[PDB]
């Protein structure tokens, strides 16, 4: 039944005051795309910044299981918008925050369904 | 001025010389660019390498094969992968590897030396970011290096298809007589230098549209040569300019066509076809790749 929680490690460990994970990667891009949180390419808007999405993951960067049993990750391969006031910590941001499944945006960061 | 391209690419007349080799000395040797706030070097690199390659005649088929070499950082990421993911046409087949284990957005990733590489299948574009510190010894003559080396030629030679191109990272101390040499085998070569890292003696050995015969005798010492007196007597400004215009970065998707041919059935049509970026000769059958484990 014994399942190490690096989600809720990792929050502990920011709430505590820790740094968070650095050296996620960073593209170039125009910033005048959709906004959409997890793209094929960089999709960032005017208030994002676009990062390779394997380096913005808590369990690509641990090296560590992937918590679901198709050991998939959703991130590796795409590309993860950041807001701009949270790009100093993607892989906190991706970790606490939800997309929508019907507009793509993040809940509470993009996502106007809900009005 | 060329502050506003990705970078320089080594004119031709500076090719045709016959310079003998002397040390490296860049005027512009200590300074940096100024990167866009919190972009790495090797994003602002690849990005500016993407960009030049956007004015040649690549091959982009469908399917497109891309394999990248010396694709980790000592952060465990890859970002000359992430650059390339974001330039490729989505669906690309993108392979990468280094000799330390990192964490990458390609389709598959091989950890251990590039000889421990091999696939079945021939690849449309090699890059290598490949470079052993150790080679810069200030204090010994300047001689052809092998090891990675010697994997990249034969890698060419064996595994790049027909109208492929490769961009391989040379500097003044890791370089390859044999790899210039090759360089005289593709439709057309240069040596391309990134504007954000011009105050490096690195540049990308490019060769544009593999042809797997000799189209030019090229002596690889001579050619480094060359290369060493372009930079040392052509100062290139630091630019990071080019990387605020992304809104053409994608590399076009020409869908060109993938033939299987034998050697012998090679027309000078077929070519002049290569030669133009308008054809890819290889097998188009599932890509495999594996990495040689040694046992104790
Ligand atoms: N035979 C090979 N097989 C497979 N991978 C290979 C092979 N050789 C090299 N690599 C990989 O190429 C990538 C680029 S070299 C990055 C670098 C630059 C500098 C620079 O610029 O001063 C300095 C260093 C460096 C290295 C060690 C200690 N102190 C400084 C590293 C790397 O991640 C290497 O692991
Ligand atoms: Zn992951
Ligand atoms: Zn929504």
């Amino acid at each position: 039944a014994f399942a190490v929680d690096a989600a809720k490690a990792y929050k502990d460990y920011l709430a505590s005051g820790g740094q968070p994970i650095t050296n996620c990667v960073k593209m170039l891009c125009t910033h005048t795309g959709t906004g959409q949180a997890i793209t094929v390419t960089p999709e960032a808007n005017m208030d994002q910044e676009s990062f390779g999405g394997a380096s913005c993951c808590l369990y690509c960067r641990c090296h560590i299981d992937h918590p679901n049993p198709k050991g998939f990750c959703d991130l590796k391969g795409k590309y993860v918008q950041i807001p701009t006031t949270c790009a100093n910590d993607p892989v906190g941001f991706t970790l606490k925050n939800t997309v929508c499944t019907v507009c793509g945006m993040w809940k509470g960061y993009g996502c106007s369904c809900d009005q | 001025s060329q502050a506003w391209q990705p970078g320089v690419a080594m004119p031709n007349l500076y090719k045709m010389q016959r310079m003998l080799l002397e040390k490296c000395d860049l005027q512009n040797y200590g300074d940096s660019a100024t990167l866009p706030k919190g972009i790495m070097m090797n994003v602002a690199k690849y990005t500016q390498l993407c960009q030049y390659l956007n004015t040649l005649t690549l091959a982009v088929p469908y399917n497109m094969r891309v394999i990248h070499f010396g694709a980790g950082s000592d952060k465990g990421v890859a970002p000359g992968t992430a650059v390339l993911r974001q330039w490729l046409p989505t669906g690309t087949l993108l392979v990468d590897s280094d000799l330390n284990d990192f964490v990458s957005d390609a389709d598959s990733t091989l950890i251990g030396d590039c000889a421990t590489v091999h696939t079945a299948n021939k690849w449309d574009l090699i890059i290598s970011d490949m470079y052993d510190p150790k080679t810069k010894n200030v204090t010994k003559e300047n001689d052809s290096k092998e090891g990675f080396f010697t994997y990249i030629c034969g890698f060419i030679q064996q595994k790049l298809a027909l109208g492929g191109s490769v961009a391989i990272k040379i500097t003044e101390h890791s370089w390859n007589a044999d790899l210039y040499k090759l360089m005289g085998h593709f439709a057309w070569w240069t040596a391309f230098v990134t504007n954000v890292n011009a105050s490096s003696s690195e540049a990308f050995l490019i060769g544009c549209n593999y042809l797997g015969k000799p189209r030019e005798q090229i002596d690889g010492y001579v050619m480094h040569a060359n290369y060493i007196f372009w930079r040392n007597t052509n100062p290139i400004q630091l630019s990071s300019y080019s990387l605020f215009d992304m809104s053409k970065f994608p590399l076009k998707l020409r869908g060109t066509a993938v033939m299987s041919l034998k050697e012998g059935q090679i027309n000078d049509m077929i070519l002049s076809l290569l030669s133009k970026g308008r054809l890819i000769i290889r097998e188009n059958n599932r890509v495999v790749i594996s990495s040689d484990v040694l046992v104790n």
